Formats: structure tokens, sequence, C-alpha cells
């Protein structure tokens, strides 16, 4: 089960189009919403090509089953409320089996005015030699900074290849400043090495921030640079010092 | 509610076993267990009619009449931790949702020896690191930041270590100061 778009930023009062597509021919497709306190939810419903059935919150969308492999969510007037992570899933009634089938989610933010939306600034630390004496380890901190909306993929590439141990991100961005509505976001991460790789000048550090915003087709007048979806990264090379 | 889970949220260590409990207010058709890791992918764990079923390191067993699901996990890694939903079909024939179980796998810190190191920019904003505390240390806490833990493994090494991280762009701040 396939979804797209994976993020989307909308503005409030504009239309969103969310699409699913299943390669299983499953004659049930589904549209739920994660939230907080409420697992999943169901929205609206598909017991064949051509028909759709409203879930239990269905308020605010509409849904289109234009095909067996298509279900498409349709917010013809975007609300607040309305962000949320939304999942699409299909199932089969002619089995017995009633077991559902998920696509990956789409990341859903409805925004007042596009203005809120900010790109991170990325810096990467380098590591204490106090650390590297008392421990011959290294870490390096990455701090991804200002950004919003909240979500981000951060990932280190090392000697040009993405590295999968001794890594460890935030489990939550945090906000910059709590007392403030659409405050911007903060997230860090640790990469730690031995002292003697970090030390080697031949070995290149980068911190990657993914950043989901803007589309292309979304209007953009302002003076900043337009902050549509893009890769933020800050490098550093090792030294012996 | 029509599904029920517990416990809402779970500390263990790694390498100990857990069992996550699932209750049903109706007579259920069927169960489904999922794992909802960082990513936020809903990863199956089990589909169940009836009975039990063993998935690698995790068990889960259905009694529709007492109407409970419980799920099993053995031997915990860090891979472990994420959300786990149990989700049931009612007799009308819709999959409703429990609100997760929010698990969380701790190391077992071998040589605990925590530390507070000053990492500068490596270009021309201070960054205060906080490590290789235990795993039953708790980090807490306006122009200043402090993250909430996290855990690495340097597999290289088979070694693994928690941090957490402070900055500020205050003059008055000090990493002897910090957290």
């Amino acid at each position: 089960v396939t979804q797209s778009p994976r993020n989307k930023v909308a503005v409030t009062g504009g239309k969103v189009t969310l699409s699913c597509n299943q390669t299983n021919n499953h004659n049930n497709m589904y549209w739920y919403r994660q939230d907080t306190g409420h697992g999943l939810r169901l929205i609206h419903y598909s017991y064949g090509a051509g028909s759709t059935e409203k879930g239990d919150i269905p308020d605010g969308y509409k849904a289109s089953r234009p095909s067996q492999e298509n279900f498409s969510l349709i917010l013809e007037l975007a609300t607040p409320s309305q962000t949320s992570v939304y999942f699409c899933a299909s199932g089969d009634p002619q089995g017995v089996s009633y077991e559902q089938y998920f696509g990956p989610g789409t990341r859903l933010t409805v925004l007042e005015d596009l203005k809120n939306v900010f790109p991170p600034e990325v810096a990467v630390f380098e590591p204490s030699e106090a650390e590297i004496s008392h421990t011959q380890k290294a870490t390096l901190v990455c701090l991804a900074t200002g950004f919003y909306p909240d979500h981000v993929e951060l990932s280190w590439w090392v000697n040009g290849k993405e590295v999968h141990s001794g890594v460890c991100t935030d489990p939550q961005p945090l906000k910059e400043q709590p007392a403030l509505n659409d405050s911007r976001y903060a997230l860090s991460s640790r990469l730690r090495v031995s002292a003697t790789f970090w030390q080697n000048p031949r070995n290149h550090f980068r911190c990657q921030v993914q950043f989901y915003g803007l589309s292309e087709n979304d209007e953009w007048t302002q003076d900043r640079a337009k902050p549509v979806t893009q890769i933020v990264s800050a490098e550093a090379w090792g030294r012996a010092d | 509610m029509p599904v029920e889970q517990n416990p809402p949220a779970l500390s263990l260590y790694e390498g100990a076993d857990s069992g996550l409990r699932c209750n049903f207010s109706t007579t259920m058709k069927s169960v489904q267990w999922f794992q909802q890791n960082h990513r936020g992918r809903l990863i199956t764990l089990f589909y169940l009619a009836q009975g039990t079923k063993e998935n690698g390191r995790l068990k889960s067993t259905f009694n529709s009449k007492e109407r409970y699901s419980t799920l099993h996990i053995k031997d915990a890694q860090l891979e472990d931790s994420g959300t786990y939903f149990c989700a049931a079909v009612n007799m009308g024939y819709k999959l409703t949702f429990g609100t997760g179980t929010s698990l969380l796998v701790d190391p077992n810190i071998q040589n605990p020896d925590p530390a507070v190191y000053q990492l500068r920019d490596s270009k021309s904003k201070s960054v205060c690191l906080f490590t290789d505390f235990d795993s039953q240390t708790n980090v807490s806490q306006s122009d200043v930041y402090i993250t909430d833990k996290c855990v690495l493994d340097m597999r290289s090494m088979d070694f693994k270590s928690n941090s957490a991280v402070a900055w500020s762009n205050k003059s008055d701040f000090a990493c002897a100061n910090a957290f």
C-alpha cells in the first residue's frame, strides 16, 4: 500500500487531496487519522470500486474510489484540526480474513499562514578533547534549530555513506519558545566514534536534515527564501588536533 | 472504551521480558497487533482469529470469549522501542484501535561514568554533552535548552551509551551549570 504525498503543508481554507494506491486487488480500502489519545480512527472507507462510505469521523472530509487500486481523501476546506497523520489501508472481504494492510502514512499540517514555515539551521559541534582523553571515544553533536513544522529526518553520513550505528536522535523535537503558539523547533543528534577514527583527517562527517515544507506549486512572494522541502546539512573533517 | 490497552507506558531493560495486555468491551472476531517505530510506520506483528502465534521473540494470544489479547516480548532489543497498538474487529466487521502502549527499551550500562563535556561548533552558540550515565538517570529542565536522553549503540565496540544535550546563546551559560 502506497500513499502520496508523504508530507504536506496546507493553508486554512485550502483544498488538500491525499492519495492511496494498492496492488493487492483488495475490495476494501480505508482512510484513518492518527492522533494522541485516540489511536487510529476511521474517516471514510470503500467496500468496492466506484463507491465510498462514511466512517466514524467523516466530517470535513470527502472520499473518492475511482478504481479498484486508488482511494483518495479530499479536504475541500482544510482546518487546523485536520493537522494529523493519515493512514490508508486495504482489506480482503472475499476470504475469511479481517486483516488490514497499511500504507506508510501522510503527515499533514494545516496552518492559518505559510509565513510560519521555516527550514532548519544545521550545525555540527566537534568532540571534546576531554572526552577523547578519558574514554578514547569521540561524540559529535548535530543541532537542527528554528524549523517549523516539527517534522524533520536527521541522518549522519560518514565518507559519503549513511551510518546506522553509533547514533541516536532526540525522541521528539523541543519548542524553542514553549509559551508561544507557532513556536519553532529544535532537534539534536549524537554520533559517537572511536577517538582514532575522529582524529583521522581523511574522515568526513556530515549531519543531514531532511525538512518537509512548501511545494513548488505553493505561491511565495516574501523577501526571505521560499521554505520549500529541502535538505540542510553541516559537515566537519576529522582532525588530530 | 471498546479496546483498552495496558499498560499505557512501559520502560524495560535490554534482555528483559514483558507482557502487553488488551481488553475488549464486546465479542471480537479477530485481533491485529502493530509496532509503530520512531519512523512512524505501522508494522503488523500478528493477525489472530483465535489461539496463539509466535513471531521471532514475540508471542500473541487471542481469547474472544474472555475478551482479551496479550503480546509478549522476550529478550527485549533496542529496536523494540515504539508504540504497540491492539486493534480488534467487532461483530459489525469494523477494525477498532486501542490508544497504544508506549514502550521504551533502556540499555544496561556496564560501567556508568556520568560526565559533562563542552563541544565547540565546527564553524565560527555553545553545546554541553551529558553522557555515560546509567539508565536510571532522568534528565530534567528560558534562554537554555536541555534535551531528553537517547541511547546510541557503538556496535563496532559492542558498547552502548546514554546522552543528553544542553545549549544556549546566553553569555552566563557554562557546562558546569547546565544539567
